[PDB]
């Protein structure tokens, strides 16, 4: 199995931690997600690991950044995605059995490493088990956002966000 | 200050609780599900369109485990939902991310834990700034 | 197996709960507070006097927040209590502690993960090895 | 005022952490914990700090560990000590506010530092308030446990445990 | 500029500091190198970096493993690169100048991190001065090793160790 | 045990010491210098050659700066050189990467230091293992 | 044996690994360097060091600052120490079996951990080779300086500086 | 800018290089070793008493391994001496520790590289400021 992982910089650490774990796991990872602490932007990352998982690169996806918000929503803002942010092994199982989610995200400063570890052992081992019931919950989830194509597959699609971020257009 | 709520059947215990006290604290509450909803997308999606179709900028959903509301309310465009189930995201979403509503589930937190994760979202105001070109980004997203 | 649980009146509710969950798994449960303790001190003492007096080596506290049963238990010599919120402790306290007893907060915890938290502390044995030293230096303290 | 803090080798840089921002807030601090990772045992931390607190050294303390409970539990077993094992702001508080809690424990393997920090702000931050109510529970929980003057500021008290790590006996 | 830098699992810290560090100054980075610290093998980064740079994808490259020999050397044995291994100033200042070396190799386990930003930052200052005498050295460098078509721009050359490894060939 | 030695105008002071040092320790030295070679390039090859076709595993180049003769002779199929200039990486090259010659620059190690590291790269064996798997890819390479 | 260590706030990590090391040894160690990475200042945990040496309290002394230069001096100017400032195992083999020294200096910050390994094992391995000829040279260095019987052994002989830093007196 | 230079019989050979370099760069050099000193302990004194009595605030101390003419001369008190074998120490100990004079170990260091130290020990000024604290500690010391 593939997992595509990703990250924002202030939890560079804690990818690092996860993907080692994966690796000794028997997983094949594929790390999107930011590769050093210099800071940079959720929302692309979160993109990146959507779109593994939605095209087929990959089967799951792991996101993290500081509470896990920010990039499991960019996650979940793409076609063919049901991102999980769960900070608890609990919502991780339901999230997997009942949603068939295929992104989960987490807080990885939030939430320390050992139950890290737990959250994403328990989501990986969890399995979707489909019923009429959550079947129907999950059909309107996938049809409440309008496909983009100027979205799906675009790689330059935050370009514009990022020149005026180097132009200092986004200062504090 | 104004706060939008909603809940399904899982939710609707701790949404009446919550209801009675932001009201005996001075807070405007809309409450889009007098009855319980169908389900978390039928709550979440009412909570989202009350919100951006309101001057209020905070909401709570509330359902069984949080995350069903807000893998459904995020996938409206210019909607951000954080699932909350701790003090520190409570307010770092509102600073960072101006969550425009917290996902609360009932099966999973606790109530007197929802009360004070619900006051530091409600007390917490976007710093905007730099955080700016992130939710640039998802407003950008579908 | 066996399991000894006690709660004080903002535990009860769940405590009835749980004593309903493990019936139905097939645990042989010993109720110390068939009515609610008068407060968190009475109810997790005579959880750790039954316990420390049985064969039994689970045990389920409840209370509001959990940290009230820890405090008080653990000042009797050689009870070792622990106060679970997540799942990893839940497993880890009962490997590494061989912790005698959990304690659950209800205003902190809800139902559905209280479930998954007490699951994993049953369903974990003792480490020993190494960190029998550990154990022996808690036993040793009043 | 004066913070006395302690762990165990899993958290020795959690424990940092929080040490530097103690220092930033204005605060002293004692650091008792262990001050490397090298294998060691969470009660002679958990000890150490109590002490400095039930004598007057420190004010209050803070013990951490891979959850938590050990280290909390072995600072609870100590004369004069009010120790809460609390992974959230919300308990906390409660503990400060209600229960007059000396002694902070937290997991640092299981929350991630950012609310770690909340926790440790939110719990100093809070104050005791005494009622009725709280002045009996903390009156029973101070007469629980039985003194030993042999444990009491004797911080030989577990060196026969200690020579019978070194010779060997608890091997896995 | 663009700079391509890679690593092994033993130093993956000390590269992400050299990252965050050449973002400050205004580089561009490629990051080839590992991006946790999973047991893996130095000559799959060195290669990727080398080609990055022979290929004009990157200006320079940067490579760094325990000692920097290994991941150096493997840089070192590709078409168009002119690896060298570094551990101080002043012979990355000559490498850069005399050699026109245009991929620097470092041992991130020997050398600390205040040395190595000195090292990578005199190496990347420095500009090469041809000269008869070291246009001469660069050219007989340049033509000892014949090219092979088969490890050119072939990312899956090292796929037979690779499963020899996954199958256990390569135990101690 | 045998030793392949090299060196040119710059590093054939040293080289001419550490000769002596070798015999003086019982060690079989092979000079493909006796008279400085025109330059690095043609030094560091001479060493390779001998090396590459001797039943030696030990080898030391010397030059100015060590870079050289190490960029120089890495470009050789097969072959390994280290440039050293500290105590760790003299024995860990050799445990490791099986290296087949170090270098060392005259105008960067001293020869007290060089002594050092050159004693503690011939007193270090290749452990091969699971270190192979990365010489066989070294090896591989042009 | 025993070992005292200490360090200032820039190289903590290098000391925790070091200190790590030493008890896998078997080495019994007292640390006294700062113990977290707040600014502190270099000289005071010199001091200690030294005079844990000095007294009889530990065999032998380790400091480590960024250079290794500041503590090293620091821990070389108190009675009864002969300090070695050796980022390199040539210089600290010679300083323990020429100079007899009794407490050794690394710069943390430009040496790497695992070179930093290499010089501690070096250094302990050494032994003291007396000659005529440099019992001559130690009896000079250990008369160069004239004792002071305010310093020595006065855990108070900085706090005016650190009264002058509270009170901002050292800004920049 | 001025220099004070000195060496033991191990460190003559290079500080008359070293003496050479700096005379063809217009720096004056004040030598208070025109022949070796008996060892390092004379030589680095006499460096420590020319500088400290006089108007120059950078020396160089060259013995075999830069140790013992650090070790000696630290024992005087207001002396700070650097033993330096790298670039980044060069520099750094002069910004911050203001370090009065350095040493170079001749059985340690190559020529080269000890020219780059010197320079970048020479071109570098005290920061002052916050770090004068740190050297009001070292003077108050014997
Ligand atoms: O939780 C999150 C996002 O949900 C954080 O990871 C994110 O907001 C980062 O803090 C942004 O980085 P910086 O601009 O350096 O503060
Ligand atoms: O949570 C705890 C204690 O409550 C852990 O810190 C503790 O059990 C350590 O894991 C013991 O150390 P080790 O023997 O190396 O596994
Ligand atoms: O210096 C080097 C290579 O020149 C080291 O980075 C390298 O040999 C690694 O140690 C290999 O990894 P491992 O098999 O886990 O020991
Ligand atoms: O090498 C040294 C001292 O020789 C450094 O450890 C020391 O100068 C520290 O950098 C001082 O700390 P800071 O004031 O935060 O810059």
């Amino acid at each position: 199995m593939i997992i595509a992982i990703g990250n924002d910089h202030i939890v560079t650490m804690q990818k690092i931690e996860i993907s080692n774990m994966l690796k000794d796991m028997g997983y094949t990872v594929i790390d999107e997600g930011t590769y050093d602490t210099h800071r940079t932007h959720y929302p692309i990352y979160g993109k990146k690991v959507a779109e593994d998982v939605a095209d087929g690169r990959a089967d799951l996806g792991i996101v993290m950044c500081g509470t896990g918000i920010g990039i499991s929503t960019a996650a979940d803002k793409n076609e063919g995605i049901r991102a999980a942010m769960c900070d608890d092994v609990t919502s991780a199982v339901y999230a997997r059995e009942q949603l068939n989610a295929n992104v989960l995200g987490i807080g990885g400063a939030v939430v320390g490493v050992h139950l890290i570890q737990d959250i994403v052992k328990a989501y990986l081992d969890a399995t979707y088990k489909e019923t009429p019931e959550n079947k129907k919950l999950i059909d309107k989830i996938d049809n409440i956002a309008k496909p983009n194509p100027d979205q799906k597959d675009n790689p330059h699609f935050f370009d514009a966000e990022l020149e005026k971020w180097a132009e200092g257009v986004y200062h504090d | 200050m104004d706060v939008i709520i909603g809940a399904d059947k899982d939710g609707f215990a701790m949404k009446e609780q919550v209801k009675k006290y932001l009201e005996e604290h001075q807070y405007r509450v809309a409450d889009v599900t007098p009855e319980p909803a169908e389900d978390f997308v039928e709550s979440s999606l009412a909570v989202t369109k009350k919100l951006l179709n309101s001057d209020a900028h905070k909401a709570i959903m509330f359902d069984r485990y949080g995350v069903g509301s807000a893998m459904a309310s995020n996938k409206v465009k210019g909607m951000v939902t954080a699932v909350v189930e701790e003090e520190n995201t409570a307010h770092m979403t509102a600073e960072h991310n101006g969550a425009k509503a917290i996902a609360i589930g009932t099966g999973i937190t606790g109530y007197d834990r929802a009360l004070v994760i619900i006051q530091r979202y409600l007390d917490t105001e976007y710093a905007g700034g730099r955080h700016q070109i992130r939710l640039d980004m998802l407003e950008k997203m579908i």
